[PDB]
């Protein structure tokens, strides 16, 4: 006859929510015994058995720029990274005058001596002590011409807590669980722009291996793409909103170093230690990054073939970075414990204008690109709140084979009648990387409660 | 099938599923942000079986009610709704409209115990 | 200048950012706040009330 309402439990309906997330790490992080940063007494491990369930027939709207996750990302490694420095050896005492000068017969041109006196174990009793410290950690205090008197850094504004010489900055891959009662949908679709509806959407409890690098201007290690080059945006309109480029084929990229002494270990009390940079055996050469030429000069022409479809009749330009300081006009990331910041201005040098160039060359391959640059010690990342270390250096070289998977650049403004814009690279904000490592997934709430019509009537 | 087997599925064939989607609801630095989600888990499980019980459809999927259903709220014909529509449409369109139908409930369960707590105390 | 009673002057000296130099600073302590450490007949040396 006429319609009654029943009620039914068990209903598949979804909302948006915002919730904490869980932690998911392999079986082989747990046996380490040098106990990590992250995953070895805090997050929970994982079945080794990732199911994944792909939906029928839903389209589901994604923003990945208005997401959740990345901001719970990013507070959940800011507070790890600051409670994993609480029970480390602070550099309080080393804010004493130094007395620095070259670095011996035939100066390196990279470090000072910056000799020093120090208070040992014992509280009455102070010995001198030297090391050598790099230049961009020492600021000439100074009232005349005087070529003798420094300082270090971070005495000046804001503490000196010394990184801990046990863990490590290895990015092993990490997966985000959603808790119960809620799921996490991921698009399949290979021509995902970003933002927009998506068909193809698959409903998972664990995300994939994500490894949380610390890179700027430049993408790390991380997941590649399907069928080829993505651009990722918001609005493509102004010139103050950072674009993506993921892309399909890695590129090899290396970075190397000359040869240390050793750690030398100078006490400033009971317990607490640190490992200054030593003397210098051998000569002396420059830390630089190596990557293929036609590698590179063919995965740009890629980009620019494929960027070309967002702007019809213009051509597309690179240059240096837009000015600054030193930590956001190089890409700086880090390997083996130590810091790296590098000159970009021998990649981004050149301009596309619609016209393909094929290189056939086999023996063409020997030709690189070098990228010179120093290191620093004294890290102030996050833009606030960074807690400023001292990263201990490592007593032999250290190599730095990687892979290349994104670019992260910045249209310039232009000018009347400008059809030749250029893109500056630059990093500025963390919450990129993991934003274009969460791309796929969205946090979602069940709803089981509903209703229906049909004829049912209950009995009394 | 586990997590939304038929999200998208037949709404005929919808009904043969809402088992497995409720039997899964419950199953220092990160020792207080999972017990309050925990605890969070448990407060939603318990509100929804407490909604189930206050009009008298508790530990029943599938419940009956004996109010009857407005013409203004749906005006579409029973037969392509259960063989053509999906659930997450219907709740798209049914949700503005929630709380008076909870009201309804509540008023003819209200009214079912009172009268039989009459024939109770009569007899 | 002037009397400024229930007032003293207190001016002391502190570290800087070096742990070697230390420069001399000043400020405007109230009466109640500075107790008279004093082992003669001394009317100059005060310490702060809650360092004891
Ligand atoms: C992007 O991806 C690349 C490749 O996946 C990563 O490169 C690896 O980086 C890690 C560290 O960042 C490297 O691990 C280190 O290797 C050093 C040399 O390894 C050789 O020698 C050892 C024996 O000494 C062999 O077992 C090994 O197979 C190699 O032949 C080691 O000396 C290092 O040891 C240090 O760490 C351990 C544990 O923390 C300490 O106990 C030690 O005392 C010492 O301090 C370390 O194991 C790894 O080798 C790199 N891979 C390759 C192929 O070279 C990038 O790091 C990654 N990220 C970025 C940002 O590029
Ligand atoms: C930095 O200066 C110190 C002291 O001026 C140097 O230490 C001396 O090194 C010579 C070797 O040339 C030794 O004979 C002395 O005994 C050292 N004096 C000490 C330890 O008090 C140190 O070599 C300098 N650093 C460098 C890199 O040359
Ligand atoms: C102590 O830190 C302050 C910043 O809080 C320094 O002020 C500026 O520092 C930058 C970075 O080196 C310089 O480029 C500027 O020239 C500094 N001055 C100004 C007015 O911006 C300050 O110089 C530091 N102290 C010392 C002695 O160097
Ligand atoms: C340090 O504090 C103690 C309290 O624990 C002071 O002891 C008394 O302080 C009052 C307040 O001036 C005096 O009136 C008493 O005479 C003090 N002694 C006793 C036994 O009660 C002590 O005086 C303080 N130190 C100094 C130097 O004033
Ligand atoms: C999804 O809906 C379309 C619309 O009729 C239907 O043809 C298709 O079979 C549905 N998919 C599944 C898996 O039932
Ligand atoms: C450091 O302490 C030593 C004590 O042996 C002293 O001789 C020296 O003048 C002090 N200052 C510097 C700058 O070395
Ligand atoms: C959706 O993604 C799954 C992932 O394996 C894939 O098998 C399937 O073909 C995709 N759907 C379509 C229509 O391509
Ligand atoms: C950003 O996008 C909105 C709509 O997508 C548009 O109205 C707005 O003009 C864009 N911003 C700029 C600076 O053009
Ligand atoms: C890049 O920026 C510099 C900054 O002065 C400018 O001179 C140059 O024309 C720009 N373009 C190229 C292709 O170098
Ligand atoms: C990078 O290299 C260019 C040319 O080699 C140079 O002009 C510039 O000063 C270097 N440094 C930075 C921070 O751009
Ligand atoms: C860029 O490439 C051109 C062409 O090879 C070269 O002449 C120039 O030195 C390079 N570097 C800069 C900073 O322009
Ligand atoms: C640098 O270290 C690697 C091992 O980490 C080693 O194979 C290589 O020979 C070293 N470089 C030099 C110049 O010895
Ligand atoms: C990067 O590329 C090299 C060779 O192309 C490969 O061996 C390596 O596994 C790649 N890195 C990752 C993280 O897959
Ligand atoms: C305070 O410290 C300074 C250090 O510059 C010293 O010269 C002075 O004698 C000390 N005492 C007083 C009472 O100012």
């Amino acid at each position: 006859e006429n319609l009654w309402v029943t009620v039914y439990y068990g209903v598949p309906v979804w909302k948006e929510a915002k919730t904490t997330l869980f932690c998911a790490s392999d079986a082989r992080a747990y046996e380490k015994e040098v106990h990590n940063v992250w995953a070895t007494h805090a997050c929970v491990p994982t079945d080794p058995s990732p199911q994944e369930l792909v939906l029928g027939n839903v389209t589901e709207n994604f923003n990945m720029w208005k997401n959740d996750m990345v901001d719970q990302m990013h507070e959940d490694i800011i507070s790890l990274w600051d409670q994993s420095l609480k029970p480390c050896v602070k550099l309080t005492p080393l804010c004493v005058t130094l007395i620095c000068s070259d670095a011996g017969s035939g100066g390196v041109e990279e470090m000072k001596n910056c000799s020093f006196n120090t208070t040992t174990e014992i509280r009455d009793k102070e010995k001198k002590e030297y090391a050598l410290f790099y230049k961009p950690d020492i600021v000439p205090l100074s009232e005349t011409n005087n070529t003798s008197e420094y300082r270090l850094i971070n005495c000046n504004t804001s503490a000196c807590t010394q990184a801990c010489p046990k863990v490590t900055f290895e990015p092993i891959p990490i997966h985000y669980c959603a808790p119960a009662g809620y799921a996490i949908l991921k698009c399949n679709d290979e021509t995902f722009n970003g933002t927009g509806p998506c068909s193809n959407v698959s409903t998972v409890q664990c995300t994939h291996g994500i490894r949380p690098v610390v890179s700027t201007q430049l993408l790390l290690n991380g997941s590649l793409a399907e069928k080829e080059i993505v651009i990722r945006s918001e609005n493509l309109t102004n010139n103050a909103k950072i674009i993506i480029v993921h892309l399909h084929t890695p590129v090899e990229i290396v970075c190397t170093r000359p040869n240390n002494n050793t750690r030398k270990s100078v006490r400033i009390g009971p317990g607490q230690t640190f490992y200054a940079t030593g003397d210098i055996i051998g000569d002396i050469k420059q830390a630089h990054c190596n990557i293929s030429e036609e590698k590179w000069n063919d995965t740009l022409q890629k980009v620019g073939i494929e960027l070309q479809k967002h702007f019809p009749n213009k051509t597309i330009k690179y240059n240096q970075s837009a000015g600054g300081d030193m930590e956001i006009t190089t890409h700086s990331f880090n390997c083996g414990g130590e810091f790296f910041y590098c000159n970009t201005s021998n990649l981004f040098n050149g301009t596309y204008n619609g016209t393909y160039i094929s290189t056939n060359s086999s023996a063409n391959s020997t030709s690189t690109i070098t990228l010179q640059c120093r290191i620093k010690q004294i890290i102030n990342m996050w833009q606030g709140v960074g807690r400023c270390m001292y990263a201990p250096p490592i007593a032999g070289n250290i190599t730095c084979r990687s892979n290349i998977t994104g670019l992260l650049l910045t249209r310039d403004g232009g000018t009347n009648s400008n059809e030749t814009e250029t893109f500056r690279p630059a990093g500025g904000d963390m919450r990129d990387n993991w934003r274009s490592e969460l791309y796929k997934y969205k946090v979602v709430k069940i709803e089981p409660l509903g209703v229906a019509p049909t004829r049912c009537k209950r009995r009394v | 099938l586990g997590f939304l087997g038929a999200a998208g599925s037949t709404m005929g064939a919808a009904s043969m599923t809402l088992t497995v989607q409720a039997r899964n609801l419950l199953s220092t630095v990160w020792g207080i942000k999972q017990l309050q989600a925990r605890v969070l888990a448990v407060e939603r499980y318990l509100r929804d079986q407490q909604l189930l019980g206050i009009w008298g459809c508790s530990g029943k999927l599938i419940c009956c009610t004996n109010v009857p259903w407005n013409s203004s709220w749906s005006n579409r014909n029973l037969s392509e709704i259960w063989d053509n529509m999906t659930w997450l449409q219907w709740d798209k369109e049914i949700s503005n409209y929630t709380q008076i139908i909870y009201g309804l409930l509540e008023e003819s369960q209200n009214q079912q115990e009172k009268n039989e707590q009459d024939l109770l105390a009569l007899d």
